[PDB]
């Protein structure tokens, strides 16, 4: 369930799952920390050598992480949610290899505790033009709105043109949806003969969606 | 549970120089002759990074212009010569009681020259209008410092409370920053006028820049 991001109602349990390489290795642990939005890092807890636990007494009263040896998993549930529990939630893997401590954090899951249903995004096109243009260069871009929850990534001809990326950060829009825009800069030229297609992913809806931006 | 508390709350420091972020602790973080205080980077849209551990060890993979010192109740990360990539927030960690506690984080800025932005304009697609809703949208690229002023003209009629804005942060190489400013109209509110406009204030700027297009015509 790492990098998974998606939507767990009031008064549920969140349960995610994290999958781990290392319960061979030495000083090997799993900790749980999560970080609400804006706000910085909460521990929760650790699952160590032989399933023994440690729990922050903030949560101890609805939080049980557990592990799977057969399938090299380790888990969180947290009982009771509320909208306190919206963060984006690590795994963090952690103990000594060559000569030092390590932490792996992976890359994250955002959880968010709602009551509203998940919503897949419109990709509309911000075409090159006679407006978007500087010195032989252009800019070019994607809006993605009106999706729910967050988060989106988006990627542009699927990872190969990064230069010149710039992806904005989510607003939330007066309807409860969130909307963001990406665009890229690139030589004026290209535009005829260079194909430039956002790639967005909405992992909590299991939507993507490519848009071929042309020029105009 | 201990407090760890951070100072400064945010710095701007110039490329090859030295940042100084020092983290107090509200009780000793020393067990068996080990201080147990851990430096971490969460640079822009990334999960955080450990770079030094118990006070003064760096991790595998972390520059050597990374370093900590301290003991007790007083500590220090200092980034020796400050690179452009170094644009994050950083926090301090104590593993010595239960729960372990972090500091509120630290945020270091990258000052460089003033860049004016480049401006450009995008009309709404005829696909979201068959939707009802027009989206217009301006983007400011590669500028600092941060401030600047976006204001929308819709038939050279000043317009309030319809759009919103968005900022990157400073990008890893360039230290730049980029602004999106989106105004949001009906279907109907679009098809009434004729030129949209996005006129842009920064210092970087003599004189404000304005771009604009006509409904109908690219």
């Amino acid at each position: 369930q790492e990098s998974g991001p998606g939507l767990v109602k009031p008064s549920e349990t969140l349960s995610l799952t994290c999958t781990v390489s290392g319960f061979s290795l030495t000083s090997y642990y799993v900790q749980w920390i999560r970080q609400p939005p804006g706000k910085g890092l909460e521990w929760m807890g650790f699952i160590r050598s032989g399933g023994n636990t440690d729990y922050n007494s903030e949560f101890k009263s609805r939080l049980t992480i557990s592990r799977d040896t057969s399938k090299n998993q380790v888990s969180l549930k947290l009982s009771s949610v509320t909208a306190a529990d919206t963060a984006v939630y690590y795994c963090v893997r952690g103990g000594e290899y060559n000569w030092d401590y390590f932490e792996y954090w992976g890359q994250g899951t955002l959880v968010t505790v709602s009551s509203a249903s998940t919503k897949g995004p419109s990709v509309f096109p911000l075409a090159p033009s006679s407006k978007s243009t500087s010195g032989g260069t252009a800019a070019l871009g994607c809006l993605v709105k009106d999706y729910f929850p967050e988060p989106v990534t988006v990627s542009w001809n699927s990872g190969a043109l990064t230069s010149g990326v710039h992806t904005f950060p989510a607003v939330l829009q007066s309807s409860g949806l969130y909307s963001l825009s990406s665009v890229v800069t690139v030589p004026s030229s290209s535009l005829g003969t260079q194909t430039y297609i956002c790639n967005v992913n909405h992992k909590p809806s299991n939507t993507k969606v490519d848009k071929k931006v042309e020029p105009k | 549970d201990i407090v760890l508390t951070q100072s400064p709350a945010s710095l701007a420091v110039s490329p090859g120089e030295r940042a100084t972020i020092s983290c107090r602790a509200s009780q000793s973080v020393t067990i068996f002759s080990i201080n147990l205080m851990q430096w971490f980077q969460q640079k822009p849209g990334q999960p955080p990074k450990l770079l030094i551990y118990r006070a003064s060890n760096l991790a595998s993979g972390v520059p050597d212009r990374f370093s900590g010192s301290g003991s007790g109740t007083d500590f220090t990360l200092t980034i020796s010569r400050v690179e452009a990539e170094d644009v994050a927030v950083y926090y301090c960690q104590q593993t010595r009681e239960s729960p372990p506690t972090f500091g509120q984080g630290t945020k270091l800025e990258i000052k460089r020259t003033v860049a004016a932005p480049s401006v450009f304009i995008f009309p709404p697609s005829d696909e979201q209008l068959k939707s009802g809703t027009a989206s217009v949208v301006c983007l400011l690229n590669n500028f600092y410092p941060r401030e600047a002023k976006v204001q929308w003209k819709v038939d050279n009629a000043l317009q309030s409370g319809n759009s919103q804005e968005s900022v990157t942060e400073q990008d890893s190489k360039d230290s730049t920053y980029s602004l999106s400013s989106t105004l949001t109209l009906s279907k109907a509110d679009y098809e009434k006028h004729k030129v949209y406009a996005c006129e842009v204030t920064h210092q970087g700027l003599s004189s404000p820049v304005t771009k604009s297009f006509n409904r109908g015509e690219c």
